[PDB]
């Protein structure tokens, strides 16, 4: 398999079964037995929150540049008023995040336990692997089932698109901190003068 | 906060800027204006004026002495006085504590463990000094897995 | 270098080379960023 | 004067007697070690209390043990 | 075997197998076999950068004196203004040499591992020795891949000895600029007029 | 007697320097009447600088 560094030995824990495995654990953050089960679940929420993050940071800002949404910038979106209080929407989120993540917390701890419904137990999730809750609510098209070689490719495509979005969202964060311009305008200021709009010029 | 005026509007803090340049300007009066020691005092004045314009722009609190005071309680205005450089420090200090702890584990399973502390194995040292970058994820990871602490049955204890 | 680098890897030389680099770094931080009482970041 | 006590951890290495500068310790026969000898302190009234025997005892913890008690002209080391 | 000091005994670590080996090790810093292979690799890129250095110092300044080109002096060439700032010219070069020298870093550590092009796996370098990569990108004429080893060693000896003259020359150009404050072609023509007086002791 | 020669034991003697420490048995005396027959060698010295000490089998457990 290809690795993150040619001529470097792959670690004994990353053996190449996991989708997206390029032997990249230089600091040994997943060495310990039982630890790599937690770090895949951590990678999967972070990659999917970043692909949700990149679709809310770049896509409404790109369509603002075209001018068919007129949405405000994401770093000034916390100052925008809504039908609810901005402080109130935090706690309503973390009451709903208290439900959705603790159902996810029990799946990492005890797999195959919380696939059944808390209310109407005929509705059961069809997901078998940890971190892939297949069911009508999450995978209505049934794209998460098939051959293991076919399933590994689409799980490789989640995390390779997911690691790009993590780098993307981490980039927009630092761009809005030192330049105070939204990141689609940072792209359009880089296609005009690329050698004068660089991280050293923005300090 | 705590009876302290901000340093940008403190009359005592502006008085200390006035009497510091005036001390350095009187030092400049006995030198030629293009001389080499006069360039050092001219660089000292610009270092002083950079310092006073930096302290007032960070929201520092100045007392009745005209001196910037640090609020270390954890105020949302005052994070860079104690909380922000404290978290910067503890990351660096935990980096020192994690690569010195991981070096001792790496040399305890060696042929002569005491010759690797007077003569520090630099390829063994430098391969874990890079690994001390991500140390809160490795210290609490060893704490949760039980590898951080040693059980008291295997610890040398002085008798009662 | 089987023994010259062993002498260079001893405790006083590596303390001199690290603290020479450490005080060399902290002086050069204190030149381009002097009088630093508050971390702005 | 000083009370020098020998314990059963002794290996009969004899170096407590060899380090003694006032001839307190002697090696008596014994059945509790490979050397088949243990130290004893018959002339413990001649003990200065210097604990050279405790410095030369290789047993952890020490087999010879000197307890500084009542001090007389023997254990003060005077010539006047 | 030609040697630098014909009465002296050659060192044990310099057995003459290396190209350009003349037994010159009075301080003996290449005594360790693991450090000798690093220092030969250090001397190869030092030789080729100085020959590339000597063609940018002594070749265009000779054309500057002859009026062929109007290029500035090599000491003040970095001070000139370009379309890219010289602070951000470095980080373009540092990024481009993290792929050039970082992939060269793996070849010194693990020989025969970075010889395959990652974008297209059919392209590969026709090289077997460390420090001489071969292939179409580095040896397009095929002169460095010969069946006979005596001609191949002499051609690598020709590369080293041409290199170490330039490492004297670029170091010679540095101290001449610090002492005379004059271009080394102009120092040559001043020395070609009156070589008795126009020297380092001309002050 | 003794646990084993060449085995790893842990000292239960309270007054030793190597209490709750890993030691290697180098000699067990099989002569009767010996109070402390098991000779245990340690990787670390005590304050006297020695690493060789004699313990009874009741003051050691296999670890
Ligand atoms: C987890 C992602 C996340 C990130 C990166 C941010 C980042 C930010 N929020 Mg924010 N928020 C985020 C989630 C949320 N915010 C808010 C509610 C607010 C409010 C009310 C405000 C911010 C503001 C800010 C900005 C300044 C705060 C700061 O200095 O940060 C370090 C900063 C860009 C402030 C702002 O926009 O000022 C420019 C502000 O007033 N946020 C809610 C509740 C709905 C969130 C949900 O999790
Ligand atoms: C810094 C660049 C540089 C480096 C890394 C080397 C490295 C080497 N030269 Mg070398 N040279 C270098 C510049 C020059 N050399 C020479 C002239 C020679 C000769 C005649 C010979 C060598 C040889 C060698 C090899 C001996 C092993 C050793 O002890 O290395 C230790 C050296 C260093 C670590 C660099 C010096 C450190 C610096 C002064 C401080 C080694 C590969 C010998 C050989 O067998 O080559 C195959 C040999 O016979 N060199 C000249 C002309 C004066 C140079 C430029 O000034
Ligand atoms: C929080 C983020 C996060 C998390 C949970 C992980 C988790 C994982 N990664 Mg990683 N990855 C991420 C970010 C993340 N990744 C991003 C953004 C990149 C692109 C640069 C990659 C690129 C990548 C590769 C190419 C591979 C891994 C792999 C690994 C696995 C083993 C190493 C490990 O446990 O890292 C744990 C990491 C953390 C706990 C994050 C610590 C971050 C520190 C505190 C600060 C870093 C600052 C940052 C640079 C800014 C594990 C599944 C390997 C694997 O098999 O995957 C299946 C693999 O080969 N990763
Ligand atoms: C976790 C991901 C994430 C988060 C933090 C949000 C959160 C935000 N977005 Mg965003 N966005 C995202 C992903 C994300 N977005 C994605 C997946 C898309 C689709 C490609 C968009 C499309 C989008 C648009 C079109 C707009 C926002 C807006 C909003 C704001 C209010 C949402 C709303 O109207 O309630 C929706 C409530 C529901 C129940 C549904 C808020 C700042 C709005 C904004 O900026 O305020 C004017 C806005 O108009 N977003
Ligand atoms: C680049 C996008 C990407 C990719 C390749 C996938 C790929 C995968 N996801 Mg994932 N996921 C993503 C985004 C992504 N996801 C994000 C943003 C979220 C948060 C909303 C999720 C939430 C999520 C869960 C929790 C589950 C999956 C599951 C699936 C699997 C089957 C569905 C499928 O083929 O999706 C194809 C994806 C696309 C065609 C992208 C559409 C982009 C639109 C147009 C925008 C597959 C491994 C399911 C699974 O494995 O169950 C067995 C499952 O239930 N994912
Ligand atoms: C998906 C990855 C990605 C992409 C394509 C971009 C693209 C862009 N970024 Mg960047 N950015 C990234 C991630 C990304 N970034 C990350 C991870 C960081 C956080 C450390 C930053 C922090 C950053 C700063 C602070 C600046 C940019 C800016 C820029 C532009 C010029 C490049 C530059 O000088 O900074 C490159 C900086 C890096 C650290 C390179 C990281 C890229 C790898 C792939 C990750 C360019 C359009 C500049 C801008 O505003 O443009 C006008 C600018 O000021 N970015
Ligand atoms: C290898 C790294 C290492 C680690 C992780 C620690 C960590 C520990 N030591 Mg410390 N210590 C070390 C080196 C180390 N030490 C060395 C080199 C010395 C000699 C100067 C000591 C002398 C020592 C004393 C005197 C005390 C501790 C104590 C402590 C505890 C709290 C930290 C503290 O008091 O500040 C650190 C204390 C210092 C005196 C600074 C020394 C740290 C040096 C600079 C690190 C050198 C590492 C490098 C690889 C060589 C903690 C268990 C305290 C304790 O009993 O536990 C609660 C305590 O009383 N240590
Ligand atoms: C633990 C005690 C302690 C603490 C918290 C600090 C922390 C600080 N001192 Mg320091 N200082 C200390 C002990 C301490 N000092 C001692 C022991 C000495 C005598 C050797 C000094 C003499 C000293 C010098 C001469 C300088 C600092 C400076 C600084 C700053 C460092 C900024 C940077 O990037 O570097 C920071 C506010 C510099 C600064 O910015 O002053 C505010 C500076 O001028 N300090
Ligand atoms: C490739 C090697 C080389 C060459 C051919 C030159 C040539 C020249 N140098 Mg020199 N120089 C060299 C390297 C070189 N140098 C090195 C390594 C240093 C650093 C010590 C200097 C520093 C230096 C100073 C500071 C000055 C010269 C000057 C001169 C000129 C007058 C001669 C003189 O006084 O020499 C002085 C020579 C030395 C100080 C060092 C000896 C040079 C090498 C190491 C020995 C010979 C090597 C090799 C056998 C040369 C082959 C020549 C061949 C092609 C014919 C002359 C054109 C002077 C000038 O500008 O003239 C007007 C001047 O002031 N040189
Ligand atoms: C071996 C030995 C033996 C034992 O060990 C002892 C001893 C004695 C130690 C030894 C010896 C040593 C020596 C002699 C050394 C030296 C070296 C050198 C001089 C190098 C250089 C080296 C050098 C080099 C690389 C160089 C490089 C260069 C360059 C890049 C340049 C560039 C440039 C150009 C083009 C031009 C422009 O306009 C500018 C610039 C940009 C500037
Ligand atoms: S020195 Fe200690 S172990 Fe040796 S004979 Fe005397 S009392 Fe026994």
């Amino acid at each position: 398999r290809p690795l993150w560094l040619p001529g470097s030995e792959a670690p004994k824990w990353l053996d190449g079964s996991l989708p997206g495995d390029y032997g990249f654990d230089p600091l040994d953050l997943a060495a310990e037995p039982g630890r790599l089960n937690w770090m895949v679940q951590a990678e999967l929420v972070h990659c999917r929150w970043a692909m949700l993050g990149a679709a809310g940071i770049f896509i409404p800002e790109l369509l603002t540049k075209i001018g068919i949404l007129n949405t405000p910038s994401w770093y000034k979106a916390g100052d925008a008023t809504y039908f609810a209080d901005q402080g109130t929407l935090f706690i309503v989120e973390l009451l709903l995040m208290a439900w959705a993540e603790s159902r996810r917390w029990a799946d990492i701890a005890r797999p195959g336990s919380v696939n059944t419904d808390p209310i109407f137990p005929n509705n059961k999730l069809t997901g078998t692997d940890v971190g892939y809750p297949g069911g009508l609510w999450f995978d209505p098209l049934g794209w998460g089932s098939g051959s293991e070689d076919k399933l590994k490719e689409i799980r490789t495509k989640e995390v390779k698109n997911g690691r790009l979005a993590m780098l993307a969202v981490l980039g927009a964060f630092v761009q809005a901190n030192v330049t105070h311009v939204g990141p689609i305008d940072n792209l359009f200021a880089h296609l005009a003068d690329p050698y004068h709009t660089t991280i050293l010029q923005s300090l | 906060v705590a009876g302290l005026t901000p340093c940008k509007e403190s009359k005592g803090f502006a008085k200390r800027q006035k009497q510091e340049i005036k001390k350095l300007e009187g030092r400049l009066k006995l030198y030629a204006p293009d001389s080499a020691p006069a360039l050092a005092i001219n660089a000292t004045i610009e270092k002083t004026k950079r310092r006073f314009e930096f302290y007032g722009n960070q929201g520092l609190l100045c007392g009745t002495d005209g001196l910037p005071h640090l609020i270390v309680d954890g105020d949302q205005a005052h994070l860079g006085e104690f909380v922000y450089p404290g978290l910067v420090f503890l990351y660096i200090a935990g980096w020192i504590g994690w690569v010195g702890r991981a070096y001792l584990i790496d040399v305890r399973t060696s042929k002569k463990p005491t010759e690797k502390e007077i003569i520090i194995d630099v390829p063994l040292a430098l391969r874990i000094m890079s690994k001390g970058l991500t140390w809160p994820v490795a210290a609490i990871g060893e704490l949760r897995s039980g590898k951080l602490v040693e059980k008291s049955s295997n610890i040398t204890v002085s008798p009662r | 270098m089987q023994d010259v680098k062993t002498y260079l890897s001893t405790a006083p030389v590596l303390a001199t080379l690290w603290f020479g680099f450490l005080a060399g770094l902290l002086i050069e931080i204190n030149r381009f960023f002097p009088d630093a009482l508050v971390l702005p970041l | 004067a000083h009370s020098v006590k020998i314990y059963d951890t002794c290996i009969g290495c004899t170096q407590c007697v060899r380090a003694c500068p006032t001839d307190v310790l002697e090696m008596v026969p014994w059945d509790g070690c490979k050397a088949s000898q243990i130290a004893s302190a018959p002339r413990t009234e001649d003990c200065v209390g210097c604990k050279r025997c405790e410095s030369a005892c290789p047993t952890d913890f020490l087999s010879v043990r000197v307890y500084l008690g009542a001090e007389t002209t023997r254990s003060m080391g005077l010539a006047y | 075997r030609p040697l630098w000091f014909p009465g002296s005994q050659p060192p044990e670590w310099l057995d003459g197998s290396l190209p350009g080996d003349f037994g010159f090790d009075p301080l003996g810093l290449g005594s360790d076999p693991e450090l000798l292979k690093w220092f030969v690799q250090a001397e190869l890129v030092h030789c080729r950068w100085a020959m590339l250095g000597a063609a940018g110092i002594f070749i265009p300044e000779a054309l500057t004196k002859a009026g062929i080109l109007n290029t500035p002096s090599w000491t003040v060439a970095g001070d000139q203004q370009y379309f890219t700032d010289a602070t951000t010219l470095f980080v373009i070069e540092i990024i481009l040499f993290a792929w050039a020298e970082g992939r060269r870093w793996a070849d010194i550590i693990n020989p025969g591992c970075v010889n395959v092009d990652p974008v297209f796996p059919n392209n590969k370098l026709t090289g077997t020795d460390v420090g001489y990569p071969g292939g179409l990108w580095f040896d397009p004429l095929g002169w460095g891949q010969t069946g006979d080893a005596a001609k191949l060693k002499d051609l690598r000896t020709r590369e080293i000895k041409n290199g170490r003259l330039a490492m004297l020359a670029v170091l010679g150009a540095v101290v001449q600029a610090n002492y005379t404050h004059t271009g080394p072609i102009d120092n040559l023509l001043a020395h070609l007029a009156d070589p008795g007086h126009n020297t380092i002791f001309a002050l | 007697i003794g646990p084993k020669r060449g085995s790893i034991v842990k000292v239960l003697r309270r007054e030793s320097y190597w209490f709750n420490d890993t030691g290697k048995v180098v000699a067990v005396d099989q002569a009767p009447g010996v109070r402390y027959p098991v000779v245990v060698r340690f990787d670390k010295v005590n304050y006297a600088g020695v690493s060789t000490n004699n313990y009874s089998p009741d003051e050691l457990e296999q670890s």
